[PDB]
Order: structure tokens, then C-alpha cells, then sequence
């Protein structure tokens, strides 16, 4: 509430309605992709506290971690053959990099892999966890597949769009940085592992 | 594929045989097509599959199963005469199954779990496409009149 | 770890199945229909039917060898996967003999259990074959139910296997029944050694 | 008023809910909830009723109210799946008129 | 019962009727095999357990 | 119609009509001989048979 009441930024969700404008809704053959993402977003919601708490978690990396709700993951796995599952992949992949969770890129990669069970295959570790395990199970860093670390394990002839997805994850992920604050000379600092 | 660039490059014999078989059987060979020229090794292209084609070959975690079939082919004028040459049940659909892999230790660790009811045959000298085994099935030879 | 089945089972290439005819049950149905086509075509058995009824038979058999059903695709590509999933969570775990077709020799004739030793002889390898209790029942069925279940089977109009079997298999994983069975078998074997 | 009465009449006869967003259809979420004899899932508004009517013995057909409105549902679905009326609409939207 | 709950297919006998009502006929015969196959197959019930 | 794929749709509706008489080889197993004719609609889905 403090970052909100100090921020110059206010949100109108009506920008998305301004872009789409959804002139047709009574059809029954299917839904438009525009109407589908409007119903998926529901911009009539005006609660945005999760954005502020996700911003707040950067102060508190050390004791509390910010992960994504599994209800926002595509249920039952989800294939790429389905429109709203593709939209849910877009929502998750766009929302992800603001979190303090460490294995977020591996979540992003296995989300597309589980979207693409049965069309493009990746190499395996053993016959325990197959390709179609959920992305929600990836929390610790002992569950990252070796094909995710080494780019050359995904051959660019059987899984092309998976190869380029992992490529874009590795090259285009936002790097960390640092700034400073306060004065240590007449304050001290409660910094423990960072410089003070 | 042009001949000039691919003058002296290798192939998978498995991909070649399954390619001509899928072309004769009209079973959408084009996904099998770009896996023709082999990579650095012989079998890793089969393990990391381009498209899984279990009608021709399936993977089992460092052990490749293939269905070698039809060494011979019967013509319709063959009528099981004793003066006619034998066929040794090599003209049926799938007389046996072959398990190509790297090492006999890994293959016997696979045979710990695999069935071995019909017996297993090896070659031990100079195999056709790498070290493997033979798993015959319950199809029988008829062309000998007293013995089956 | 391994399970015996009467029919060849090639795994699914894709997770979106769709009809083709390249399997053993369709080949079986086609050769049976081909023989009945020869049987009506032979000039010794019947020329006695007139040409309208004859050609109606030919058309009926043509549609019968044409007929569409996803049931052979089920029995070829899917149904052992359902069997392999369900076979661990059973109160009565499987008990099988080697299937053989077309052999005088390897067909089994009996199966039997022993309970006690026959004579002053002690080793069960010496006392077994003469002293057992032959176990086994036959079980009658209806053929035309099997026949129509083979002939008329379809899928939902769109389907993906990972989502389908995920929802179809997840709710039975709340049990503790197999872990109860383990302890039951412990007390069974402990009590029989205590008895002896 | 008569106008709202005709509006609720049309919405009663035609504008029933499920517009069938395109899912991968799952076993535990299906339109046929429990086919009351066979106890399974059937996904479709004509499938569950045609299956219960298949449990109806065929040579003993009898007019019921349910027998009337199953044909009503098939008729309305046939009109809904028409390729022109799903896109045609008489009123403008300040954009098409422009 | 458990496999009937899981299994993805659905059995409907109406494919048999929908096809075999398009076979050729002549209606002046003693018999023609469409009525015989539908009578001997009598698929009106489901009850596939 | 003014779509760019009316010839391949006119071919594949015959290829979806006749099934199991005569078979053709195509690109993948996903767009098989029985895959519905309305699904192609793009130049990349054109089989080179």
C-alpha cells in the first residue's frame, strides 16, 4: 500500500479494451482470439495488490519467496492444440520474470515442453521423470535438466521451437544489478551478505 | 540431397531401409527423410529421435529396438515343392526383432527385465549394424512337410 | 516388471490420434471378408442366388471391409497403456502364463499349487510334481457383444492423450491400499513361518 | 412491457448458455455429467440425451415433453451452426457505419 | 467398471445402422443380407461390459 | 471461393472420402489420409503427393 500510494503510476485496464474493442461476442462456433484474451484477462477486475507484493519481495529475497499459483498454470498439462492454453502460456511467460523465485526460467521452459508433449521431444535423464512432468514440480535447483543447461543437447531438427525457446531464455533473460542507499558511516547497515 | 556436397557422407542403413519401405508402403516417409545423413555417431541419432516412428523402430533408453524383416520374398508360383528352395520363415511379416545398442553389459541389464521365452541369438563376429541380439517370435516354418 | 499380452502393441507416435488401417485387426477383418468374398464368388457353391441378392452381398462385404472403428487403434496403440497403469494399484496383482499361438508343444495344460510334502521325502523339488492342487476355471462369454464392441468404437472429436489420461488417472492416487496390502502380506508370511 | 416479454421469450427459447469454448475435453469436466444408466461422460448436449434415449427402448416410443424439447435442442443447434447468421447482425457499431 | 471409467473411447452402435442403410437392395427378394446382419447383430442395447 | 487452398482442399476431400482403398504418402502422420479436409488452409500443409 505504501509503494502504491507513493507511485506516480496508476493503471487503467481499459487500454486492452481500447486495442481490441470486441465488437462481436454472441457467436457460438468458437471464440475470437481477441475475445478469448479479453475473457481470460477479465479487465473488469481492478485489484492489483499482487503486483505490489511482487515488487515488495525484492527487499525480502532472504526470508520469503515469491512463486506463482498453480491455478494460473495450465490445468491437466495442456496441449498447444488449444487456444486458451496457448493464451495461458503467454500470460505465464509474460508474468514470470518479476518473481524472486530462482528456478523461474526452468519453469518457463518446461511449461512450453508440457505444452508440446507429443510433437517435439527433448533428451532425458533417466526412466523416472519423463518429458511430461508438470512445470510446478520444479522448485529446487536439483531438478534442472542437463539439456536446459547445455544448448547443444536439443537438436535443431526434432525440437526446433523448443530449441529457440531455450535459446531466448538463455540470451534474453533480464540480468541482476545493484544500487545503493542510506549512509553506513552514521547509520550502519543491516546488510549481512551484500556489501554494507 | 545434392550429390556434390554429399559425395562421401554416411547414412543410417536403418533410415535407408525404412525409407524405401515407407515409400513402397506409402506411409508418409517425409518426416523420416531428413534423418538420412548421420551425425558424429551411429546410434545417438536414433536415441534422440527426429520423429518417433514405432512402426519401424522404438527406443528403450540406450537400447534400440528394430523390426528386421523380409530377407526373402515369396513369388506366387512357389507351392511348397520339396525341389523348390527353402525359405526358413524369412518371408513373413516379422520373423524376429533385433536389439541394436552399444554394449553387451547394457543389453544384459535390459534382458534382466525383458522377456527371454523364445530364446535369444547373437552373432559375436562382425554384426551388420553394430552389436545386437535376435529375438525370434512364435511364427513357424511350414515348408518342410514332416517337421514343423 | 513385464506384462504379457496376446496382441502386438506399437506405442502411439502422436498424442492426437486419428484413423488409419495399418494394423493387425483390420488386416484380420479384411482377410476374413476376402475369404467370404471368394466363398460367395465361387461358381460351385451358389450361382443359385440371383444377381441382385448376389451383388447386394458383394456391396455389404465391401462396406464391411471398409467400416471405420477406432477400437483396433485402441487395442493396438492405447489399451496396454491403461493396463500398465492400472496393474500396480490392484488388490489382486497379476498372475500370468506365457501366451503361445499355433503350437502343439508350448501350450500349457495345467497350473497347480502344493501345501504339504507327500512322503518321507523332504525336498519340495523332489516332492512337487506328484502332489499339487490344480487351480483354474473357465469362463463363458458372449461373442456378439465382443463383435459390436470391436466394430463400432469412436473417440471424442478432439482429444489429446496427455490431458485425457492425466485427468483420468490422477484421482485414483489418493489411496493407501497397496501399502496396506504390503503389511498384510508381511503378517501372512510371518505367521506361516511362526506356524512351522 | 411487451418488448421485454419478447426479449425473455427469445432468450428462453434460443439463448441457452454453453457456447463451447475449445478445450482439450477432460473426463472429470464433461457436459454429459453422468449418463444415468451407463454412468460415464459424453461431452455433448445431444450425446447425453441421445444416449439416454438409446436406453429408451426403440419400439416403445412415447410422446413426452422431453421428447418434444430434444428435437427443439437439435433444431436450435442446427440453426446456431449456420455459417451466415453467426456473423450477420443488422445494427451498426459507429465503426461499420463510419 | 474401472476401465470403463478411464477409457477414452465411447461405443455407439449407430455406425452400423448409418452405414448398412446405404447398401444396395432390390426389395423383391426372399432376403437381402442387410436386414439379416442387423437382425443377427441386434445392436440396440449398449451393455458393453 | 477466394482462398489460396481450394485445390488442395478439393484433393483432400477426395482423400478423406476414400479411405482404405488406395493410400498415398504425405508429410507426417499428423496430417494423415483421414485428417479432415478443412484443416489444411495454409500453404505449408500442402502434401507433395
Amino acid at each position: 500500500v505504501l509503494l502504491q500510494r507513493i507511485s506516480p503510476l496508476q493503471i487503467d485496464p481499459t487500454i486492452i479494451s481500447n486495442t481490441m474493442s470486441t465488437v462481436s461476442e454472441s457467436t457460438t462456433q468458437t471464440l475470437s482470439p481477441a475475445s478469448s484474451i479479453l475473457g481470460k484477462l477479465r479487465p473488469s477486475n481492478s485489484d492489483f495488490s499482487s503486483f505490489r507484493v511482487a515488487l515488495a519481495g525484492w527487499l525480502y529475497n532472504g526470508v520469503v519467496t515469491t512463486v506463482i499459483d498453480d491455478s494460473s498454470y495450465p490445468k491437466d498439462g495442456g496441449s498447444v492444440t488449444s487456444l486458451e492454453n496457448l493464451w495461458d502460456f503467454f500470460i505465464l511467460a509474460l508474468a514470470l520474470p518479476l518473481t524472486t523465485d530462482p528456478c523461474a526460467p526452468v519453469k518457463a521452459f518446461m511449461t512450453l515442453a508440457n505444452m508440446m508433449v507429443g510433437f517435439e521431444t527433448i533428451p532425458m535423464d533417466n526412466q523416472i521423470y519423463t518429458q511430461s512432468r508438470r512445470a510446478s514440480a520444479f522448485s529446487t535447483p536439483h531438478t534442472w535438466p542437463r539439456c536446459f543447461m547445455n544448448i547443444q543437447l536439443i537438436s535443431p531438427i526434432d525440437a526446433p521451437i523448443l530449441r529457440q525457446w531455450a535459446e531466448i531464455i538463455h540470451r534474453y533473460w533480464p540480468n541482476p544489478s545493484q544500487i545503493r542507499y542510506g549512509t553506513p558511516n552514521v547509520f550502519g547497515s543491516a546488510n549481512l551478505f551484500t556489501p554494507p | 540431397y545434392p550429390i556434390s556436397t554429399y559425395n562421401h557422407d554416411r547414412v543410417n542403413v536403418f533410415v535407408a531401409n525404412a525409407l524405401v519401405g515407407a515409400f513402397l508402403s506409402n506411409q508418409a516417409f517425409y518426416d523420416l527423410l531428413p534423418l538420412l545423413i548421420v551425425n558424429d555417431t551411429m546410434i545417438s541419432d536414433l536415441l534422440g529421435t527426429g520423429a518417433a516412428l514405432s512402426q519401424f523402430f522404438q527406443s528403450h533408453g540406450e537400447v534400440l529396438e528394430v523390426a528386421a524383416g523380409r530377407k526373402y520374398l515369396q513369388m506366387n508360383n512357389y507351392s511348397n515343392d520339396d525341389d523348390d528352395p527353402p525359405l526358413f520363415a524369412k518371408d513373413l511379416s516379422d520373423y524376429a526383432k533385433a536389439f541394436y545398442s552399444d554394449t553387451y553389459e547394457v543389453l544384459d541389464r535390459f534382458f534382466w527385465t525383458h522377456d527371454s521365452s523364445a530364446g535369444v541369438l547373437v552373432h559375436y563376429d562382425k554384426p551388420t549394424n553394430g552389436n545386437h541380439y535376435i529375438l525370434g517370435t512364435l511364427t513357424q516354418m511350414v515348408s518342410a512337410p514332416p517337421h514343423i | 516388471e513385464v506384462l504379457l499380452l496376446p496382441i502386438d502393441h506399437q506405442p502411439a507416435n502422436v498424442t492426437t490420434p486419428t484413423l488409419d488401417f495399418t494394423n493387425e485387426l483390420t488386416n484380420w477383418r479384411a482377410r476374413v471378408c476376402e475369404l467370404m468374398k471368394n466363398l460367395v464368388d465361387n461358381q460351385r457353391y451358389q450361382p443359385g442366388w440371383t444377381q441382385s441378392l448376389v451383388s447386394s452381398m458383394r456391396g455389404t462385404l465391401g462396406k464391411l471391409k471398409l467400416i471405420k472403428s477406432m477400437t483396433p487403434m485402441y487395442l493396438q496403440q492405447l489399451a496396454p497403456v491403461e493396463l500398465a497403469v492400472i496393474a500396480p494399484m490392484l488388490p489382486f496383482p497379476p498372475f500370468q502364463v506365457p501366451y503361445v499361438r499355433l503350437d502343439r508343444d508350448r501350450v500349457p495344460t495345467m497350473v497347480g499349487v502344493t501345501r504339504q510334502s507327500r512322503d518321507t521325502i523332504t525336498q519340495p523339488a523332489l516332492s512337487l510334481s506328484t502332489t499339487n492342487t490344480t487351480v483354474g476355471v473357465p469362463l463363458a462369454l458372449d461373442a456378439r457383444a465382443i463383435t459390436v464392441a470391436l466394430l463400432s468404437g469412436k473417440y471424442p472429436p478432439d482429444l489429446v492423450t496427455n490431458v485425457w489420461y492425466a485427468d483420468a488417472i490422477y484421482p485414483m492416487y489418493a489411496d493407501t491400499e497397496v501399502f496396506s496390502n504390503l503389511q498384510r502380506d508381511v503378517i501372512t508370511c510371518e505367521a506361516v513361518q511362526t506356524l512351522v | 412491457p411487451m418488448s421485454t416479454r419478447i426479449a425473455e421469450a427469445t432468450s428462453a427459447i434460443v439463448s441457452k448458455h454453453p457456447a463451447r469454448v475449445g478445450l482439450p475435453p477432460t473426463a472429470s469436466s464433461g457436459h454429459g455429467y453422468q449418463c444415468h444408466v451407463c454412468s460415464a461422460v459424453l461431452f455433448s448436449p445431444l450425446d447425453l440425451d441421445a444416449h439416454v434415449a438409446s436406453h429408451g427402448l426403440h419400439g416403445n416410443m412415447t410422446l413426452t415433453s422431453s421428447e418434444i424439447q430434444r428435437h427443439i435442442t437439435e433444431f436450435i443447434s442446427s440453426w446456431q451452426n449456420h455459417p451466415i447468421v453467426q456473423v450477420s447482425a443488422d445494427v451498426e457499431n459507429r465503426k461499420t457505419a463510419q
